[PDB]
RNA sequence: UGGGCUACACACGUGCUACAAUGGACAAUACAAAGGGCAGCGAAACCGCGAGGUCAAGCAAUCCCAUAAAGUUGUUCUCAGUUCGGAUUGUAGUCUGCAACUCGACUACAUGAAGCUGGAAUCGCUAGUAAUCGUAGAUCAGCAUGCUACGGUGAAUACGUUC
């Protein structure tokens, strides 16, 4: 972190439709909309991810489509 | 910052009495990230490819050279990359940055790690970084990221993953 | 392709069911190229095409939801 | 631009940026074009940044994935490579469906002329 | 009975539908001719995303198929491999049939390729005429961009016989 050469980054507020669990550093900047205080009070205008609300594997999907299975009495 | 307490509080009494080691300070700590980003352009293309990776963590990057100035494409000492070390108020960051969730084809990222007790990864594109916009980059940039630690296992790469989808 | 039936040619399904009972292995010689797969098939061949040919077709678990027992071609490309 | 990877388009009007999206297009667009709030007016960049959340949620319970079952279509069609026909022998010796394969100007899917 | 006449790197005739803004989508919104229909045409109101399903009175100027369509007034996309075009490709149906895999047709669900008015050359037309969207018929259970018939909109041009 020698001076001067690099762009500035800064903690923010990620608010996730699921608690929100990021208050982490980057370079996006906007308007901070909703500071706190239990988190990075910052920057707060990260918008919106899809961090922990449906995983590949932890979570689950909807179901597999078609077998052969005619249970359709055809 | 909250992702070093849970290496000091979550994974402490987990690999000790689990793997079975005798003292405290012996689990693997993460050192080093590096990334790497070859360009297939030995004219141009890599001066329009600097600002690519300094949005996603602003250490200026190195542009490398060539060793050998090999067969068919390239001089010596031209510029073909870009290392950035990642090493601890980032290594506790880009880690923590587990939004790969944007690429989202089976975010599982591998099985098989390498022989020696490191662990390579792979990227596609302009989907992980939550913080680069898709506006203003009609090109690939597709990253190569690493993460090292002190165990030489991979048995123990394998648990110390925990936190990241495989 | 319609409702009602998906229209097995009916001396094939005599034959078939009550061909299924012991562990012997004798399968068609239809030459019928039309009927569907009912889901109560055993393990056998079958001899479909009539111009020159009984190839023994597989009755292996694949999509037998096929109105046709198409697996036998007719002509060749080069 | 969030639906599916992204949904690059702004300025048009929705019903038809919503076709970009793979799996939804011009006529289910009309249909999955249902909640409150929710109208093309020529905004498709503007007037929501909470009003997108619920035309995608529903996009997560509209139970056909848009983007997620590209393996499906493999699936299917993978499977018919159990040489029946109708993809069988369109793709082991590569004809074409269509039901005459050499007396027209069938190149959609021959490489050239 | 069951294959074939449709097969395939290819060569050429005829035909169609398009490359867009005097264009596309969208609801509303007028004016024909010539034809067929007694187990055939089928209304009205009915259940379907539509392809259609049931029943069902009227019947040869009168009854049915049968809303012609282009255009007018008006909303909108605003010059883009594009809200241009549907070529291709899986699922899920309908109908005709003893049955639609080889080998039909139609519908909505996504898929959406080639293509920017086309080299050398080469055709068709002189007023209801070429072009434009349509209407009906035979053949026929079912399946035509062909086919022979019918109306609607409707221009430009021909001084000249030299090749
Ligand atoms: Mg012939
Ligand atoms: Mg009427």
């Amino acid at each position: 972190m020698k001076q001067g050469i690099h762009p500035e980054y800064h903690q923010v507020i990620f608010l996730d439709t699921t608690t929100n669990f990021k208050f982490l550093s980057g370079s996006t900047k906007t308007s901070s909309e909703m500071m706190e205080w239990e988190d990075g009070k910052e920057y707060p205008v990260i918008r919106l991810d899809i961090s922990s609300d449906s995983h590949p594997f932890y979570t689950g999907r909807q179901k597999f489509a078609a077998a052969d299975g005619r249970v359709e009495r055809f | 910052n909250r992702l070093k307490e849970k290496f000091n509080t979550e994974v402490t009494e987990n690999l000790m009495k689990k793997f079975n080691y005798s003292s405290v300070m012996e689990v693997p700590k993460i050192d080093k990230i590096v990334v790497n980003m070859g360009v297939g352009d030995a004219v141009q293309n890599s001066k329009v490819l600097d600002n690519a990776v300094e949005e996603l963590e602003l250490i200026t990057g190195q542009k490398p050279l060539v060793t050998k100035a090999k067969k068919s494409i390239a001089t010596f000492r031209l510029r073909e990359g870009m290392p950035i070390g990642a090493k601890v108020t980032l290594r506790g960051e880009r880690m923590y940055e587990f939004l790969d969730k944007l690429i989202s084809v089976s975010l599982p990222r591998v099985r098989d790690f390498q022989g020696v007790s490191k662990k390579a990864f792979d990227g596609r594109g302009n989907y992980t970084l939550g913080v680069k916009e898709q506006l203003i980059f009609p090109e690939i940039d597709y990253d190569k990221v690493s993460k090292v630690r002190g165990m030489d296992i991979v048995i123990v790469t394998t648990a110390n993953t925990d936190e990241e989808a495989r | 392709s319609i409702k009602k039936g998906p229209f097995v040619d009916e001396h094939l399904m005599k034959k078939v069911e009550a061909q299924e009972g012991s562990e012997k292995k004798q399968v068609i010689k239809t030459w019928s190229r039309r009927s569907t797969i009912f889901p109560n098939f055993i393990g056998h061949t079958f001899a479909v095409y009539d111009g020159r040919k009984h190839v023994p077709v597989y009755v292996t678990e694949d999509m037998v939801g096929h109105k046709l027992g198409e697996f036998a071609p007719t002509r060749t490309f080069k | 631009a969030r639906i599916a990877g992204v949904d690059i388009p702004r300025e048009k009007r929705v019903v038809i940026s919503l076709t970009y999206i793979y799996g939804i297009g011009t006529s289910t667009a009309q249909k999955i074009l249902e909640e409150a709030n929710v109208s093309a007016d020529t905004r498709v960049k503007d007037l929501t940044d909470d009003e997108l959340g619920r035309i995608r949620e529903v996009v997560d319970g509209y139970k056909v994935e848009g983007d997620l079952r590209r393996e499906t279509n493999l699936n299917i069609k993978r499977l018919m490579e159990i040489s029946s026909y109708r993809g069988i022998r369109h793709r082991r010796g590569l004809p074409v469906r269509g039901q005459k394969t050499k007396n027209n100007a069938r190149t959609r899917k021959g490489p050239v002329k």
